[PDB]
């Protein structure tokens, strides 16, 4: 029955290490790669995780007995030491459903590493991966349109679409940055895009350059016919400054915005994921500070739990790295949680850091953005590794072409187009990437000054977020 | 240095290369055959990007084994609509998603 | 004038790094903690950080010409290395203010901590402290009330406020919850709260809940003649249903709601904030996942970045760690944050890991809440540490005293008073802690239960996060 | 339901005129439908689009234009199709909508389709 | 025809009956002849289901629908006649020449639960 | 086999049937005389199916009995207004709709 | 791959009648009592009712092959003989997930029970029972409060709740239905209702009510010091 209470301190593993409890469907799975302090044995610090994580405190409650505290608890159900690694492990814990408000990630999060990162008796702590049950991703919209119903709108079909980030990050007038946008169009990107820090400034403010971004737009797309976008940034101080901001694009008749979903938060992007679907705007999402979070491997959250957090909340792009670029991504990571984000069932597979199998019951993917440091000599990488569905980002590597936007824009328009025609006739991307693009470069002018410009430019460092 | 781009208007999935010669149209062709999409021929007076539907050729060749069958349709439609764009479109329906689109014909001028 | 478009890569450190440069008294600092990739030089790495989280990308683009980038660009412009550390070292960076949107802590973190992290050539950041100035500072509304306005709103003078988070986490019933707290209130203190985590679930949907505390609070307060309130937590998976339940709250006449800032996000925390501000409803802020990112030395953003962080966004309170209990907390870095969320001006002081003189323009202070695995026996190190303006808080430390709830609170308050009697008096809280303890176990039979109780418990282990 | 009763079926009530009036019936009714419409002489022709379930947005709206444009009038949302998994509602409202100006822009007639709310 | 009680309507107006479910062609006739102009006449895999896809199993409709209302309005019997009246379309409109082969065959007789 | 059907405008009743000899629209006036229908003979510069209105040619043949009275004003219009579409409409007064509509002419290519 | 497209008429069966499907836990499962025309075997005229309530209709369609039949078509994976009576069986019929909107009870039945009790080819049909997926349930709000959150808001406990109709069912004023209903909350009921038909007529106007039995309810919950109800219709 209620077993009598009797107060003080137990050890948590009494009531929350469970090693022969058997994970239900329903059940949430968390994998926690851990580093108990000296003296603090390892299944006491994964129950200690499961505990504070869940129901637990520090010491025994009365209260306890008024619940059913088996339906309820936290349960780590499994330890494993790190192959290779002194004093780490694995834990994994089962959460029962009902612990979880539908429909929030903020409430999700707020459980799983609410507390347990800073607890004194864990020198560090790394949230590897979390399965979401399918009764707990049908609670959620997800992506406003996602990866199908994104390319029926915009009548891309055949390739990754290629984007652009417009520079200076900041500095640049409403007028300029329309110019700047105009032109990057009319040389054949699909898309242009504010910088992160780009919401509202004494330089620019926002509905000046929504302004002139959409007069822009007008006329490249007139020029070129193709349809073309520009994410305007959303990201506000506040959600009634976000709403207004993203109603004027609306009222533009603007196909997308962006918005920071890590500095803004969960909440305001929950909020305008779901208005993006009653609206009929596209979302690409920004990952802005992620990095602060997943970057080393013994303390943090992996961005493939972020990932799928994204997914939930909603977003119909995600940006995922470029593994080539100037900014840190680990490939066989990488190819594991493009997968998460894009597919309906992912199995579970350790060599690709996915550490238990995801359904996604028919939820939307997110296409993934691979941004940063890239030119022109990446693209045959880039669509070996991303293929169609996703989109190329060229900041630096449009508006820096030597003959300006319009041709720099053509130059990676060019060097894309050639590698799908190649790949697509069966050419090796890896082996012939080069050959490819020395071919368009004989009868692309621009291509070829784009290939000279940026010809001896690498980026190779140890990657720190290792599996 | 620098040249000044032109303006010309694009026809999305490859109008940026050269023209493909019917062995190019035909290798893109055995591609959808050899990914499992289904070969598509859709025929429209303008190309309107705001547009989302073009006039579907007879139907789709659901079973298309053969490039050559695929090549045979885009001749025929373009005997009796020549004055019209046209398109070879794969279609995944697995994804049900459009996976190639390419333009094979634009009108007299 | 504009000096030519040479395309292609320069280094960092030929626009950046600008040693010479003196910082202008409305430039936002920061001080990074960084080690570069072996081959990276440091104050490339400093420039890199500068570049990237201003106006710069990896290679020249001519658009910079358009503006006046002098005016605009980050100055990386002082570089020490780390005493006794290898390949560690502090860069100070100058933001100008024109970079930022006026009272958004989301964009800010856009900039500052947004793409750097993530770098290759970099092996770890972490932002250590920013000098907001005070021309930014007062485009924010921080704390919707802040201490003094609080005191007076509650009628509580004179002492540390009394609070604690009902248990088990999870898994009771709306009713169930309302006696929890009914019982704790009446026995002495001054708050109960739900725990981060309780949000609307199966077992406790909010609506209820909210009802239910209600009556608890009216009964509580009827019978004792005291002011009570409890953190109704409001935190919520968008805006709307944020705003739902801070209104309902204010429906029933309560005094004080709660949010965990970090999981639900700035911009819905400021919307929250005003709205409180205009509503006259105290808001206590959970700090929730903040360890995930403030624990490690190596990498991440300290505590006390988010803390002021917070101080602008708003909130009238902010759990602070406690030192002593279950969750880690170094004891000077916690005594320079208490003051930087508390005082007007705090001068430079590295011992306690107070990068810059802050001054707050008479912005209020937020109240710290200390909580977390403590109990009798560290009441006159808690009253010692953190003083009159402070709330501490006690979940199992009341609901696990061995007669329950009511003589649990009766238990902390009657020792947090002989505490305050014993200091004004002149007795040394450190030497005669203990002392006083026993003389007021003498006469207090619930006190004496508690002391014997938890007489054992210590957290004492490590500190991971040392200046 | 009464024990006392095996079987009962309704077979025609008289709504007296006094509350018929109380109603506002159609919302317009046969003569002011085919007035709006300028469809005149004959039967008006429709099409459940198929199959019931399964197709995406964009492929309703091309099986809705091919129809159209063929000299149906109307052609319909299944009785089933609401907002699913599939196809969300406003991405069908929005490819219909293309598809029947594209159709009645060809032919000349007023085209419809009904949209399943 | 089971009408139990004089009903009036006090110029409410009319609803226009929709007939629909598993007809085609050759119910077209019958149909009009039921029903009269002020109806509206359904085809779903009547149209989707013609052998040329969707427009011409439209257009076999369309012209199956006007020769029906072109014979009536000239006097000619639907009953009696309809099959000849189709006959006679088909031979000039391919594709509802290609809808009445295929259908031919097809009917729903079967014995009705809901008798008077 | 199939062909793909063709993009031509059309006129709403009976526009899909071969074009209606002057017999065939004698018979239909017929019928509209025996239902009790009045004749209304309308004319438009366009066929643009938005467009509630027509231009009324004189006013409807309120008593007409015969059909060669309004073919005789058909005939009529036509001299008039040969560059204009010319419909025959019946008007049923106690259900107050047109009951038949039919374009009887239609303006030099 | 698409399989060619074959126009003209199949047996449903061919497609909709699964024999060896073995349901997912995902699946929304359906269980209907049938008796097919003579003339119309069980298996046909239970693919027949899979067809109709998924994704089927009476002749075969080009645009299946845009997408993936198997993904979508419901599934009838078992027929049984219902014991002792001729002519009368089971089906059992399996839809995916996917078939239904979130949270629309409307939507599910619009499916299960929309068309395929009109069909000729069957003689009766009756649903029995729908298993919901967990998954399904969980797109659902449910009971507003529940048995639980119910006795607590009434602090009733212990033992059955009682409630009175009152009557006559039309005809009363708001006034006299007030008093009706203070006589038989004073005298121990926990509960009285309106009656069904009870919404707002001619001769008792429904704020009228609402006002006259507010007023009946606080009185008698004064002199009994118990709380009193009173299902308001709406
Ligand atoms: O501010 C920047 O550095 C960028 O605009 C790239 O500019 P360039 O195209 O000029 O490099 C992108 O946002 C990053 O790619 C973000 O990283 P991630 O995509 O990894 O989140
Ligand atoms: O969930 C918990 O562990 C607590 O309720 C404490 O319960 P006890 O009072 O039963 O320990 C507090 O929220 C933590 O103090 C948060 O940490 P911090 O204040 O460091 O953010
Ligand atoms: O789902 C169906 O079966 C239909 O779409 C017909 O499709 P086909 O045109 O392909 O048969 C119709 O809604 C039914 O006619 C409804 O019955 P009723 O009109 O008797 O209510
Ligand atoms: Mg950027
Ligand atoms: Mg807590
Ligand atoms: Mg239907
Ligand atoms: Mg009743």
């Amino acid at each position: 029955s209620a077993a009598g209470y009797k107060a003080g301190v137990k050890d948590y593993k009494l009531t929350y290490y469970t090693p022969d409890y058997t994970p239900k469907d329903t059940d949430l799975l968390a994998a926690f790669r851990f580093s108990p302090q000296p003296g603090v044995p390892a299944d006491e610090a994964g129950a200690a995780i499961a505990a504070e994580s869940s129901t637990g405190t520090w010491t025994t409650v009365w209260t306890d007995l008024l619940t059913d505290m088996d339906r309820y608890k936290g349960k780590c159900y499994h330890i494993e030491p790190v192959a290779g690694e002194e004093n780490s492990y694995f834990a994994f814990i089962a959460y029962p459903l009902d612990l979880f408000e539908e429909g929030s990630v903020t409430n999700i999060l707020t459980s799983i590493v609410g507390n347990v990162f800073g607890f004194k008796a864990i020198r560090s702590l790394r949230l590897e991966d979390i399965r979401f049950p399918v009764a707990l991703v049908k609670t959620f919209q997800g992506p406003p349109h996602g990866i199908q119903v994104e390319r029926d709108l915009l009548n891309k079909y055949g390739r990754p679409m290629l984007g652009c980030t417009i520079k200076p990050k900041l500095g640049l007038s409403a007028k300029n940055y329309g110019r700047a946008v105009y032109e990057c169009l009319r040389g054949g990107l699909d898309f242009t895009k504010d910088d992160e820090n780009i919401n509202s400034q004494p330089f620019q403010r926002w509905r000046d350059r929504f302004l002139f971004v959409a007069d822009a737009i007008h006329k490249s797309q007139a020029e070129t016919g193709e349809i073309k976008g520009h994410y305007l940034n959303v990201t506000a101080p506040t959600c009634e400054e976000m709403m207004k901001r993203a109603e004027f694009a609306k009222e533009l008749g603007m196909p997308i915005i962006m918005h920071d979903f890590l500095t803004a938060g969960f909440t305001a992007n929950t909020t305008l994921a779901k208005w993006c679907r009653d609206n009929g705007v596209l979302l690409h999402i920004h990952r802005a500070m992620h990095a602060v979070i997943d970057r080393q491997r013994n303390h943090g959250i992996h961005f493939r739990v972020l990932a799928k957090c994204l997914r939930l909340s909603g977003g119909d792009h995600l940006h995922s790295g470029t593994v080539v670029g100037k900014l840190e991504g680990d490939k066989a990571s990488t190819l594991g949680f493009v997968d998460l984000m894009r597919e309906d069932h992912i199995e579970a597979d350790r060599s690709r850091g996915v550490f238990f199998t995801q359904d996604w019951a028919s939820m939307p993917g997110v296409l993934p953005v691979a941004s940063g440091g890239i030119h022109v000599w990446h693209m045959p990488a880039l669509v070996e590794i991303f293929g169609d569905d996703s989109v190329l980002q060229f900041g630096g590597g449009t508006l820096g072409h030597p003959w300006g936007n319009a041709p720099g824009a053509t130059a990676n328009r060019v060097a894309l187009e050639a590698c799908v025609q190649a790949r697509n006739e069966g050419r090796d991307l890896y082996r012939e990437g080069g050959d490819i693009l020395r071919e368009a470069g004989k009868w692309s002018p621009e291509l070829a000054a784009a290939l000279d410009l940026w010809k001896e430019i690498k980026f190779e460092f140890e990657t720190m977020d290792k599996l | 240095s620098m040249k000044t781009l032109p303006k010309e208007r694009r026809f999305e999935t490859f109008s940026y290369l050269p023209p493909l010669s019917d062995r190019q149209i035909a290798a893109q062709i055995e591609y959808m055959i050899e990914q499992g999409f289904h070969p598509l021929i859709e025929f429209n007076e303008h190309s309107n990007p705001e547009e989302f539907y073009w006039t579907m050729w007879k139907l789709p060749l659901f079973a298309c084994a053969a490039p050559q069958q695929v090549l045979d349709e885009v001749r025929e439609c373009r005997s009796e609509y020549g004055d019209c764009y046209i398109r070879v479109a794969g279609f995944d329906n697995i994804k049900e998603c459009q996976t190639s689109s390419f333009i094979v014909h634009r009108p007299g001028r």
